[PDB]
């Protein structure tokens, strides 16, 4: 089966680099043109560069040419992608895809799961966890704690080491204005626990080898 | 068509029909040209067809070229 | 350029059902166009190149046909695993350009939203902080108002949102606004509460507390 995957990804400055790679598996890498595409944080698709099967010709979208710089080396079965003078809007997912080898431009058969990279002014830093009470007023409670400014993402989020997992919604993390990141992970319990059982919300920042632990109970 | 017209002009006079055949033949040749060219592909399928038929009339010279130069001998033989 | 435009947005449908997805190009592009299906943890799938043509091993749910500018994208006797993000793509020339892309969600029965508010605690408070939040659980569809209001003055601006997407089990969404606030700004007022409108509800749905209390 055919496999891509990416590598080399991950924090940079304004203005900083990073170079790429994207190991070929499953097919002859040397027969076929490579693409790179981005997905942005808005979730839009967007082709930056290619190269043919033998580098003979090289492509780029304006918004990245000057810049970036694609290369490939057969032998090891491997595409690049120099990135130079790196934009906060190049922060995006980076995949790499085989292209069909119908016409010299052609649709992507094949993709990577992609590498993630993050151009920021903001350092590494693990959250500060926050509890959302259970308010005071035979039901269902809500709960859950807010997990404020990290860098980078993502933050893993557990209830009661992984036995609560019902009710649970941890929402996707939004960018603030202070460069860093925030979440909250609520749950839905029976009123009637309250009191008895104990809550804790487990919270995981790998980035910064960061782990911690907040009881939430009603104020 | 304003690409096509302008490209049956020049596949007339400075590629020969010899080399017209060695190019619309062989579809390496071909993928090379368009490459280097920098052609869309419907563009590309478009010339390829235009291209077919340039041939094709050139090919009718050639073919009508070798049957008059018989008739023109079978003739002098009476 | 070729500009790509992907119509609808958003489909909402059932097992079973046929939906089309339309794609029209800037300029004629011939037949290559590419569809394209995206689903969380799995590599992004070429379904249809060419236009019309089905890549290998895709289902004979889908089809693709189109007429100039324009092409659809049909898929029929809709599976589970089919309601995810698709996208269209011109391979005629470089640069290669993509739709907006469309989400394919799972039809539901209309679901108003639990409402809870969350004061901010004493520990953020004693960093300089306060964080308001205002939870709307398990409600569909996705389309809701929420509106911030300190002692009935409508906040503006001070705000983010932030939404799940579709419960695997019962294909809700649940929806999260905070509020921010300086310590300063926040001991300023008394009453703070976030009015919720939804289809669900027959009348804006507001949860609120006192400040202290």
């Amino acid at each position: 089966e055919v496999m891509l995957v990416e590598s080399g990804g991950g924090l940079v400055r304004p203005g900083g680099s990073l170079k790429l790679s994207c190991t070929a598996s499953g097919f002859t890498f040397s027969r076929c043109a490579m693409s790179w595409v981005r997905q942005t944080p808005e979730k839009r698709l967007e082709w930056v560069s290619a190269i043919s099967r033998d580098s003979t010709y090289t492509y780029y979208s304006d918004s990245v040419k000057g810049r970036f710089t694609v290369s490939r080396d057969n032998a090891k079965n491997t595409l690049y992608l120099q990135m130079s003078s790196l934009r906060s809007e190049d922060t995006a997912m980076y995949y790499c895809a085989r292209q069909i080898d119908d016409y010299y431009v052609d649709a992507l058969d094949y993709w990577g799961q992609g590498t993630s990279v993050t151009v920021s002014s903001a350092s590494t830093k693990g959250p500060s966890v926050f509890p959302l009470a259970p308010s005071s007023k035979g039901g269902t409670a809500a709960l859950g704690c807010l997990v404020k400014d990290y860098f980078p993402e993502p933050v893993t989020v557990s209830w009661n080491s992984g036995a609560l997992t019902s009710g649970v919604h941890t929402f996707p993390a939004v960018l603030q204005s202070s460069g860093l990141y925030s979440l909250s992970s609520v749950v839905t319990v029976p009123s009637s626990s309250l009191g008895t059982q104990t809550y804790i919300c487990n919270v995981n920042h790998k980035p910064s080898n960061t782990k911690v632990d907040k009881k939430v109970e009603p104020k | 068509s304003i690409f096509i017209e302008d490209a049956i002009k020049y596949f007339k006079e400075k590629v020969s029909t010899q080399n017209l055949l060695l190019l619309l033949t062989d579809n390496e040749a071909w993928n090379g040209f368009v490459a280097a060219a920098e052609l869309p592909r419907n563009e590309a399928d478009e010339l390829r067809k235009a291209l077919d038929n340039l041939a094709r009339q050139m090919i009718m010279k050639d073919k009508n070229w070798h049957d008059k130069g018989q008739q023109y001998r079978n003739w002098f033989l009476k | 350029d070729v500009q790509i435009t992907q119509s609808p947005s958003y489909l909402a449908a059932s097992p079973g059902e046929t939906i089309t997805i339309n794609c029209r190009a800037s300029k004629i592009i011939s037949k290559y166009l590419a569809w394209y299906q995206e689903k969380p943890g799995k590599t992004i799938k070429l379904l249809i190149y060419s236009g019309f043509t089905l890549q290998s091993g895709i289902p004979s749910r889908f089809s693709g046909s189109g007429s100039g500018t324009d092409f659809t994208l049909t898929i029929s006797s809709l599976e589970p695993e089919d309601f995810a993000m698709y996208y269209c793509q011109q391979h005629n020339e470089y640069p290669l350009t993509f739709g907006a892309g469309t989400k394919l969600e799972i039809k539901r029965t209309v679901a108003a939203p639990s409402v809870f508010i969350f004061p901010p605690s004493d520990e953020q408070l004693k960093s300089g902080t306060a964080s308001v939040v205002c939870l709307l659980n398990n409600f569909y569809p996705r389309e809701a108002k929420v509106q911030w209001k300190v002692d009935n003055a409508l906040q503006s601006g001070n705000s983010q949102e932030s939404v799940t997407e579709q419960d695997s089990k019962d294909s809700t969404y649940s929806l999260s606004s905070t509020l921010t606030l300086s310590k300063a700004d926040y001991e300023k007022h008394k009453v703070y509460a976030c009015e919720v409108t939804h289809q669900g509800l027959s009348s804006p749905v507001t949860k609120s507390f006192n400040r202290g209390e």
